[PDB]
């Protein structure tokens, strides 16, 4: 067939993009999540109930790796995740077939919020219902960077995303400081997701990856029930 | 509230098919008589400002050197039309090496007519007259917005439509001549303008089997005027 | 490789006249050193008015015979009569030339009536320039019978010679002497004679038997 | 692609969206034209500047070529998208017959642009109206304008945007034969004209004379301070 | 009524209305009846005017030599079928060298007009084709409607006022099968007569007649050559 | 049928083609046609019906609209 | 039962009106009806009242005691082609 | 409302009425039955005579798809004979591409996915038509499918569309269909739907009868006429 050929993203007479408006509410609807870059690699963390026991909680993943030394998680709803993730991996590919480099992270983001953007006002859809963020340690300083539905972005040194972030931020003003290292940074974004999650934490309810200057990689459950023991 | 602009009305016919019917009865009058002597044809202007140039507009333009037109209702949507008509004559001449017939010009431009859509937008908003002489003597021809083209032998087609036309069936007779046709017909736009009839309210435009199509000026056209 | 032309020969002939117009052919159709038929006019009849002879490839011969009685169809369901013979040339001289990069191997004749009543004669080039003549030849045997009419009708390279125009009885046997002549001296000039005579009053025809090589 | 019919009839017979951008022209700045027998002079008022911004930028007198200016009323965003289509016609008519281009055919262009553009798919008309002025070849000076439903009109004296309907009610008591009798003299009705328009004290207008032979020339606001002395001097002692 | 806008929406009960007032396009256009014998296949029409000084609107067309249309309804779409119709007609004439078959043309014509009726913003065709043709099997009247619904025949009437002339045709029909072109003819102006007002009927300026025949070629009569045929029928009784 | 029994009908009438002439009707509309041809009858004179007092009468039950419409056909 | 249409009048219903409601007001002895309902081509009766009421005023204007054919032309332009932005009509032809 | 106007939007409790309604037109089309014997297909339609004026012969609700597929409708006639295209047009490219007459499980499958494409649009409209298939085949029997303009097909020993759907296949399963021949099952495949459509409503109708099976040698093809006279010399014994 054909399409609709016509946004239906238009401004209000108060001048708000309402579309952008209501997607910002289903990102705060989601899964709560808690990133932290410090000194040496950046942590990213989230939280992943299943609804009983009968899910195989080892067959999806929220931590995806993007390349070698990107990795990248969510805080919205599902199905539009795993479709900006496969545009992802492929712009990470046309970068390295032209240049024989891997994709700066700062450039990466420039080409996944351009399409969300690019997404909010073309015909006959309605914008992405996933917040994002990106993690990576290019030419040695490591980056941490937040998409949103409309297509911004910014460089953050820690964050929450998710159920309860406004008691996140306000928790990681207390805590974060420049100086810690990336296992400190670890313990600490296990803290801050205990702020909101049920009775007990188990090796399989979280889900951490982090970066080095060895790249991107994503924890096993083994070392996960290490680090979540001797917590709080 | 809002309908396709492609839709049947509940008693059948169209919407903006009929509402573009509504639009010719806006326009300058216009009278065409069909004489077997030749076919005059006449309009007039309605001038609105002093300041504006007389001449500049036109209602009267010829297709070819045997066809005349004139036009009412809207007026910018109508120098389409014409142009497709110019084409279309040009090509019968180039490919067959003869002149297109009166009525054959017509069904090419009423084929036009009625072709808006949304593939490929709204019907034209003229209603047109043609006079001319093709081989079967002279003739005179009227199409719609419809695509409705029919063979009349005197038409008024303007706002002041229905006044004229019962004025003007008790004037005509089959074995007119056209030096008292003209002079019927300006009798008749004297009746319906609103300003005095003078050598610049109106023009006129004459096809005799003889010459070719020949329009009047301002010189030869007020001796009528004053012999009325 | 696959050559897209063959020449499968004949010869065509138009005279016209002052109240008719006659066209000829013979009734041969061959290529190579063979013969396929003894019997395949060209005599093509398009109105009570005009006839076509068409002379060539006879693969062209029968698709542009078909091109044209379509487009005198659709003449007149746009304009409610027939095509005049001299409307028929200009149309034809547009098809010809639609096809300038892969032509037609055809060479035509037109002949027929105009609309006084007097014989027209327009004859074609593959391409589609065209003149109107007093009588032309086309074909195989048209170096052969173009000299001969230059003589008889034309009145040509004489002195003295009165100028009478040429009658229809002058005019047949005129025609059925000249393929006798062009049947012993060319290979390609066929069997029967099929002669087409136009008239006011309709179209005769009439077959002349040949020798049979 | 965009298919939706956006001018369409209405139940008694009108196009909604042409009149409606007919509304959108009748609240743009004035623009006042006259022609004299051997110079034109056309000039918009209502400037309205605001001593911070470059005064070029803002001009609404352009020259299509040598010999035709342009003026215009309505909003500017569609305005100088139609001069730059007009710019590309005006010199393809060079390449073709080797005259320049005739001030009649250049408005032929213009209003059959802005016709089939009330015709198309998923297009919105156009919201001005033009003066196209300029002495053709052989010297006769003429000017034209250009309705937003384009229907090309040729005119003595006229006047679009903001206040048109009192300015031309002016001018037809005031349009002499001894009116155009001189070149400074024709000036004298133009700066009379737009002073009896919104008010324009000889601070927010900008005459544009052009003498059929050279190109536009700009008078600056010293000699439209001369005229506007001399004007109301002629005013000050009859009354 | 929220359902009566587009040929797409169905109805609660099951009826597109876009179609059904496609119905009555057809119902506002002049009466034409066709009938057809053993071996002869004729239609009658019934033109009008506007003023009396204008000509009168003809309605039966030729599209081939052996097949003849008669059109009711608005007559751009007709002209906009009737030039698929011809086309379809001698292009089968140019690939196969034979006359096209009248109950395999209509096919095409019932694929043709059922495309519009399901897309969206397209209209249906308003026009009521009543055909008249020979196969190798005799003669044809066929009728079409804007539902694309075509329909085998032997005698039909369409346009307005087109009841009383059905009710003439079905107390009559016993005899059409056997009588000849002379009264088979005046058997369809018979018909006509039935439907006008009571005091005017048939003043050779108004009828028009078309046949085709079993050595005849289709033939328009108009206006002078209908004289010989609408002479030689009874007054109107009342 | 029914509603036609007190009105002096001639026998010029076929019910099956008035029947089949009103397509779409209800029992109150098929009773408001026998009302209103019983009425147009008395404007024109007549003491009996006929069949074009019906076919009349049908044209005020549907409420068409009036619209100078006769360039069809 | 009944369901009687109050169309717009077509030129002889126009014409009609403003000898109804302009028969008792002083005017020009030499103006002409039919001129002007050429003029309103789909206009209520309602409108035809108010021209004939405005048209009066403009001779109470200036000074005058009886009205011109000038006198109804500035009150045509006014009623019907200057308060056209409202009209009331066209979205009620459709009933909407 | 609003929730039933294009066939793009469920309802607040999740069904499609566009769909529904287009249903709802299959139950003014009359009647077509068709059962499969032990060794064929025999379909049947009862056709209503609307008025004298129309031929015996007319506007056949019973179609021919392939030389050995047949196909009965019930429905809305122009939309019923363009499945008839494009299911004629379909059992040509399997033979053009694949050398061997397409079976009837392929056949159906590719006809119901087309019809099932205009039920997710609001573009176009679903089909407001029901129809069967039936066949035989050496290899493989009898088949007899159905197709609804939802899109759902299934297999049957005997179906019913029309009026009364009901009323019909109440006494279809009377019969015993799994022993006789198709030669038995003409005489009471009409006799089943003289029963049905009393003479209230329909003043008169017409018989159309069609066949398939080894004994028309896997041609699909119409009865003689000898073999209906005797199903409707068969006609007027049901009323004992």
């Amino acid at each position: 067939e054909r399409g609709y050929s016509f946004s239906l993203t238009t401004f209000s007479p108060s001048g708000k993009l309402v579309q952008i408006e209501y997607a910002l509410a289903a990102v705060a609807g989601g899964a709560p999540s808690v990133g932290i870059k410090a000194a040496n690699g950046v942590v990213l963390a989230t939280e992943k109930k299943q609804k009983s026991i009968l899910y195989d909680e080892r067959s999806v993943h929220k931590v995806e790796p993007i390349t070698k030394h990107i990795g990248l998680v969510y805080s919205g709803m599902g199905p539009d995740y795993r479709v900006l993730v496969h545009r992802a991996r492929k712009l990470a590919q046309q970068y390295y077939l032209v240049y024989q480099e891997p994709i700066p992270t700062a450039q990466l983001v420039q080409r996944v919020a351009s399409v969300m953007q690019e997404y909010t006002q073309s015909g006959g859809v309605r914008p992405f219902g996933v917040s994002l963020l990106i993690c990576g340690w290019n030419e040695g300083r490591p980056y941490l960077f937040q998409s949103d539905p409309s297509g911004a972005y910014f460089a953050w040194k820690a964050t929450a995303m998710g159920k309860n972030y406004v008691n996140g931020k306000t928790f990681l003003e207390k805590r974060y400081n420049e100086d810690l290292e990336l296992e400190d940074a670890i313990h600490t974004a296990i803290l801050t997701l205990k702020e909101s999650f049920e009775g007990q934490m188990t090796e399989d309810n979280i889900e951490v990856g982090i970066c080095n200057e060895a790249g991107f990689r994503r924890l096993t459950p083994t070392e996960v029930k290490d680090y979540l023991a001797a917590i709080a | 509230y809002d309908r396709g602009v492609n839709t049947f009305s509940p008693e059948g016919r169209l919407f903006q098919v009929e509402y573009a019917i509504e639009a010719i009865k806006l326009g300058s009058t216009a009278i065409g008589i069909q004489t077997s002597e030749g076919v005059c044809l006449a309009v007039e202007k309605r001038i609105t400002s002093p300041l504006m140039e007389p001449s500049s507009i036109e209602k009267i333009v010829e297709i070819d050197a045997h066809i005349g037109c004139a036009m009412s209702g809207l007026i910018a949507d109508a120098k389409t039309l014409i142009d497709k008509a110019r084409v279309e004559t040009q090509n019968h001449w180039f490919t067959y090496n003869e002149t297109m017939t009166v009525e054959s010009v017509t069904q090419a431009v009423s084929n036009l007519a009625l072709q808006f859509g949304e593939e490929d937008s709204r019907p034209f908003g003229v209603a047109l007259l043609f006079g001319g002489v093709d081989e079967k003597g002279p003739q005179l021809f009227h199409m719609d917005p419809s695509g409705t083209f029919v063979q009349c032998d005197a038409r008024a087609i303007g706002s002041a439509s229905e006044g004229a036309q019962s004025s003007l069936q008790e004037v005509y007779h089959k074995s007119m001549t056209l030096k008292e046709a003209i002079k019927s017909s300006l009798i008749i736009l004297k009746q319906v303008m609103e300003e005095k009839l003078n050598a610049t309210n109106i023009e006129l435009a004459t096809v005799q089997p003889g010459q070719n199509f020949h329009m009047f000026t301002k010189e030869e056209l007020e001796e009528v005027i004053k012999d009325i | 490789r696959f050559s897209p032309y063959v020449f499968n020969g004949g010869t065509i002939l138009a005279i016209a006249g002052e109240d008719f117009a006659i066209v000829a052919s013979d009734t041969r159709l061959s290529e190579g050193f063979s013969i396929h038929t003894r019997d395949s006019p060209k005599c093509y009849k398009l109105t009570d008015k005009t006839v076509i002879g068409c002379s060539g490839f006879h693969g062209d011969c029968l698709t542009l015979t078909k091109i044209i009685e379509a487009r005198l169809k659709m003449y007149k369901h746009s304009n409610n009569k027939a095509m005049t013979t001299g409307a028929i040339a200009a149309m034809l001289s547009t098809i010809l030339y639609s096809r300038r990069f892969f032509p037609y191997y055809v060479y035509n004749i037109i002949g027929g009536l105009d609309e006084e009543g007097k014989g027209a004669v327009y004859s074609f080039d593959p391409v589609g320039s065209y003149q109107r003549d007093s009588f032309k030849a086309g074909g195989s045997a048209s170096a052969m019978l173009q000299p001969l009419l230059d003589n008889q009708v034309g009145f040509k390279n004489m002195q003295n010679v009165e100028h009478v125009p040429l009658s229809l009885d002058r005019a047949m046997r005129l025609v059925k002497d000249v393929f006798i002549s062009a049947a012993e001296r060319d290979v390609y000039t066929g069997d029967a004679l099929r002669i087409c005579i136009v008239t006011k009053e309709g179209i005769r025809e009439e077959t002349v038997s040949l020798r049979k090589d | 692609s965009y298919d939706r019919a956006i001018t369409v009839f209405s139940p008694d017979g009108h196009l909604f969206q042409v009149e409606y951008a007919q509304e959108a022209v009748k609240k743009g700045s004035t623009a006042v034209g006259v022609r004299g027998r051997d110079i034109v002079v056309l000039g918009v008022e209502k400037k309205s500047v605001a001593k911070l911004q470059d005064e070029r930028t803002v001009r609404k007198i352009c020259a299509l070529d040598d010999n035709v200016c342009m003026a215009f009323a309505g909003l500017t965003a569609d305005a100088r998208i139609v001069i730059n289509r007009a710019r590309v016609e005006c010199q393809s008519h060079r390449l073709t017959v080797e005259d320049p281009v005739t001030v009649e055919y250049i408005t032929r262009y213009i209003a059959s642009l802005k016709q089939r553009y009330t015709q198309s798919n998923g297009r919105r008309p156009f919201g001005i109206s033009a003066l196209i002025v300029g002495f053709d070849f052989d010297g006769t000076p003429r000017l034209y304008q250009t309705d937003p439903s384009g229907t090309y009109h040729a005119w003595k004296a006229n006047a679009i945007g903001r206040g048109a309907k009192s300015v031309r009610e002016f001018l037809e008591k005031n349009y002499t034969d001894e009116a155009i009798e001189t070149d400074d003299l024709t000036i004298k009705l133009v700066i009379k004209a737009l002073l009896e328009v919104v008010q324009s004290g000889g601070k927010n207008i900008e005459l544009a004379v052009m003498r059929r032979d050279q190109s536009l020339k700009i008078l600056n606001p010293e000699e439209i301070e001369k005229y506007v002395a001399e004007i109301e001097k002629e005013k000050e002692e009859n009354e | 009524n929220q359902y009566d806008n587009d040929v797409t929406v169905w109805s609660p009960q099951g009826r597109i209305h876009q179609i059904e007032y496609a119905m009555e396009a057809v119902k506002q256009g002049s009466a034409t009846v066709g009938l057809k014998s053993k071996t002869h296949a004729v239609l009658v029409a019934l033109k009008r005017a506007q003023s009396e000084l204008a000509a009168h609107q003809k309605k039966i067309l030729h599209v081939d030599n052996h097949i003849g249309i008669s059109i009711a309804g608005l007559t751009a779409d007709a002209r906009l079928l009737c030039n698929f119709m011809r086309q379809e007609c001698l292009d089968s004439r140019f690939v196969f060298d034979r006359p096209l078959p009248v109950s395999r043309l209509v096919s095409l014509i019932g694929s043709k007009t059922q495309i519009p009726t399901q897309r969206y913003g397209r209209r249906p065709y308003g026009v009521g084709l009543l055909i008249a043709g020979y196969d190798d099997m005799g003669p044809h009247i066929f009728q079409t409607c804007p539902s694309a619904n075509y329909f085998d025949c032997r005698a039909m009437s369409i346009g307005a006022r087109s009841q009383s002339a059905r009710t003439y045709l079905e107390r009559h029909m016993s005899e059409f099968m056997e009588c000849n072109l002379n009264e088979l003819v005046k058997h369809g102006l018979r018909a006509l007569r039935e439907t006008l007002p009571a005091e005017q009927d048939l003043t050779t300026k108004n009828v028009s007649i078309g046949i085709v025949g079993k050595d005849l070629e289709f033939t328009i009569y108009d206006d002078d050559d209908v004289s010989p045929f609408l002479e030689g029928l009874e007054e109107r009784p009342q | 049928q029914i509603h036609s029994r007190k009105m002096n009908v001639s026998p010029d009438v076929n019910y099956e083609e008035l029947a089949r002439c009103t397509d779409d009707f209800n029992g109150a509309q098929c009773k408001a046609v026998c009302v209103e041809a019983g009425m147009i009858a008395l404007r024109r004179g007549a003491t009996e019906l006929t069949h074009e007092d019906y076919m009349e009468g049908i044209l005020e039950v549907q409420a068409k609209k009036k619209a100078n419409l006769q360039y069809y056909a | 039962d009944r369901k009687i249409e109050f169309s717009l009048p077509d030129l002889e219903g126009r014409t009609h009106i403003f000898k109804i409601h302009a028969r008792s007001m002083s005017v020009e002895r030499d103006i002409r009806f039919e001129l002007l309902a050429r003029l309103c081509p789909n206009s209520t009766g309602a409108e035809i009242r108010s021209v004939c009421t405005e048209a009066g005023m403009f001779a109470i204007r200036a000074r005058r005691k009886i009205a011109t054919e000038k006198d109804f032309l500035e009150a045509v332009n006014k009623v019907i082609k200057s308060y056209a932005k409202f009209s009331a009509t066209p979205r009620y032809m459709t009933y909407n | 409302t609003g929730y039933d106007l294009s066939a793009s939007t469920f309802s607040p409790d999740g069904r499609v009425f566009q769909v529904e309604y287009a249903m709802k037109a299959v139950e003014n089309s009359s009647t077509a039955i068709g059962i499969r014997c032990k060794d064929g297909v025999v379909f049947g339609v009862e056709k209503l005579v609307l008025s004298k004026l129309y031929e015996e012969g007319s506007n056949k609700r019973l179609f021919n798809v392939d030389r050995h597929v047949g196909m009965a409708v019930a429905g809305l006639l122009a939309d019923a004979r363009s499945l008839a295209d494009i299911a004629r047009e379909e059992a040509s490219n399997f033979r053009s591409n694949f050398g061997y007459n397409i079976p009837l499980k392929h056949l159906a499958d590719r006809v119901a996915m087309y019809v099932h494409a205009y039920t997710l649009y609001s573009a176009v409209r679903p089909f407001g038509c029901s129809f069967m298939l039936g066949s035989y085949s050496v290899n493989d029997g009898a088949q007899l499918y159905m197709i609804d303009p939802s899109g759902v097909s299934y297999g049957y020993w005997g179906c019913a569309i029309g009026k009364a759907r009901q009323a019909a296949k109440t006494e279809i399963e009377k019969l015993q269909m799994k022993e006789m021949t198709c030669r038995d099952i003409v005489k009471e495949v009409a006799k089943i739907i003289y029963i049905v459509h009393d003479e209230v409503k329909d003043k008169a109708f017409e018989l159309e009868l069609s066949w398939v099976g080894e004994l028309t040698n896997g041609r699909h093809e119409i009865v003689p006429k000898d073999i209906r006279e005797e199903a409707e010399k068969y006609a007027k014994e049901s009323l004992k």
